[PDB]
């Protein structure tokens, strides 16, 4: 384009390994922070338990229910329950999905995330569906029932930010590394004998030029090349994770700009 | 109790990888390390999350009430 | 109201002036049944 | 028990404005702006982008307490240059760079496999 540059090294459904070029450190860091916390996601926020004769406690189940990864593709055309003009929740803000399990066989009856059944009206929006990256197609193991144990409950999932609770986290671990050769000298290495033989060599070293001992210290150098690897949980695709991250940062900057526009009022 | 749904440290889903893990230990007769590696648990925090966990719910289901 | 036994799967409904024991069991350990008025849980 | 609500980290309270522009009494042509319901994510970026402007003498942000989601940003510019305009230019620069970054990432993503 004209500004910052991206170089996708590896790409898959769950991970994106790329190189951010021509960017300030603070912008990369902020992008990381936004990707971690400030990205809207659909997750269980309300749990109504009717019958619960399982081993686990009520809120013990409700907790892991909250951590269940739900489809958050069209989450942007869903709304916050705190913003909607409805009582409690509705179809324009929340997604209601039920859970009815009961011990049938003599063996242990497992209760997975696939047993969750959407009840509310999605009206077209791709949302609410629990992510199943499981090979057998079961999903997250929620609970276990004996012979006559029953678990009947209802879940109201709402739009939320990971800043409010980690269950709304769209991404897992974000790999982040700049200057693999310590040419900026942002780090004074610890050692007992040899500094280089003890400390392992980064992979990203393959993508930069090693320093020459004949060359002095480059004091007028900054941080331009960043090596990142963004991993998604399933609620939001990796590309959409980083893109909605960027758009979120941009938007919350635009809100400050808008605030500056508004403070000119008499 | 039961396998934690997601890893504490990072946030990776590990609750769907319990049973499989067990299989990789008894069906394919692998060691814990390789089993954890095959499930896509490269970071040692999630690797911990599964390796360190004890499934107590099985002993809990032994009661009739 | 109603109660449920401990070491057997029953469903007694014996109110006051009855109490112990159980219906076709023999033991006196009686638990109280769950409320009908549901309670919500903030999945956090 | 005494723990505050989580949404207090991004939801503005009763009467709390987003920005609070205050005339800095120390050095002339300076200003301190209080950002509410924001953390290092915005502050560090804006501050770092305010140093790119060569007509800006001073620019520094700080979070006075981690308990509360807010930070103060002090800006001092040359005479004949209102600091609010420096903040605006910084913000717009950020937005433009982010947009270009998004476009670039999209074009780079459309050329991948698996
Ligand atoms: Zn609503
Ligand atoms: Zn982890
Ligand atoms: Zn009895």
């Amino acid at each position: 384009e004209e500004g910052p540059q991206v170089k996708i090294r590896e790409a898959s459904k769950d991970n994106v390994d790329f190189i951010l070029s021509n960017v300030d450190l603070a912008m990369a860091n902020s992008l990381r922070r936004v990707m971690i916390a400030e990205i809207p996601t659909l997750a269980i926020d309300s749990v109504e338990v009717e019958t619960n004769t399982t081993v686990l406690a009520d809120e013990f189940i409700a907790h892991r229910l909250g951590l269940i990864p739900l489809q958050s593709m069209d989450i942007e055309q869903l709304e916050y329950s705190r913003d909607c003009f409805c009582e409690d929740h509705c179809d324009k803000c929340s997604v209601v999905l039920t859970l009815q399990a009961f011990g049938e066989s003599e063996s242990t009856t497992n209760v997975y995330s696939k047993d969750l059944v959407i009840v509310s009206n999605l009206m077209g929006r791709n949302i609410g569906h629990p992510i199943i990256q499981d090979k057998e197609g079961n999903g997250v193991l929620i609970c276990k029932l004996r012979k006559g144990q029953e678990l009947k409950l209802t879940c109201v999932a709402k739009k939320g930010i990971a800043k409010e609770h980690a269950k709304w986290g769209p991404a897992a671990a974000i790999e982040f590394e700049y200057d693999p050769w310590n040419k900026l000298k942002h780090t004074d290495y610890w050692y007992e004998q040899d500094s280089a033989k003890e400390w392992p060599q980064s992979k990203n070293c393959e993508y930069e030029d090693p320093p020459n001992e004949g060359d002095p210290f480059d004091y007028k150098a900054q941080a331009d090349t960043f090596y990142m690897n963004v991993e998604s949980v399933g609620s939001i695709p990796v590309d959409q994770v980083v893109v909605r991250g960027i758009d979120t940062l941009q938007k919350k900057v635009a809100s400050i700009l808008l605030a500056l526009t508004q403070m000119d009022q008499d | 109790m039961i396998v934690p749904v997601r890893c504490f440290s990072c946030g990776k889903v590990v609750g769907d990888k319990w049973e499989s893990y067990l299989n990789l230990l008894q069906e394919d007769e692998l060691d814990e390390g390789t089993a954890l590696s095959r499930l896509g648990l490269k970071r040692y925090c999630c690797r911990r999350m599964i390796l360190t966990h004890v499934d107590l719910i099985e002993k809990f289901l032994r009661y009739n009430p | 109201l109603k109660y449920i036994c401990a070491e057997c799967s029953s469903k007694l409904s014996l109110s006051r002036t009855d109490a112990v024991r159980c219906k076709d069991c023999g033991h006196r350990i009686l638990l109280k049944a769950r409320t009908k008025r549901l309670v919500q849980f903030e999945a956090r | 028990m005494n723990a505050p609500d989580r949404f207090e980290l991004f939801l503005l309270g009763e009467g709390e404005s987003k920005l609070k522009i205050d005339p800095d009494t120390k050095a002339p042509n300076a200003v301190v702006i209080t950002f509410e319901k924001e953390d290092h994510t915005l502050g560090n970026l804006i501050r770092a982008e305010l140093l790119n402007d060569r007509k800006v003498l001073f620019a520094a942000y700080k979070v006075e307490h981690p308990f509360f989601a807010r930070f103060k940003l002090r800006i001092q510019t040359t005479e004949g240059y209102d600091p609010k305009d420096a903040l605006k230019n910084a913000c717009n620069s950020i937005i433009n760079k982010l947009g270009a970054l998004k476009t670039n990432f999209e074009t780079e993503w459309n050329l991948q496999t698996l």
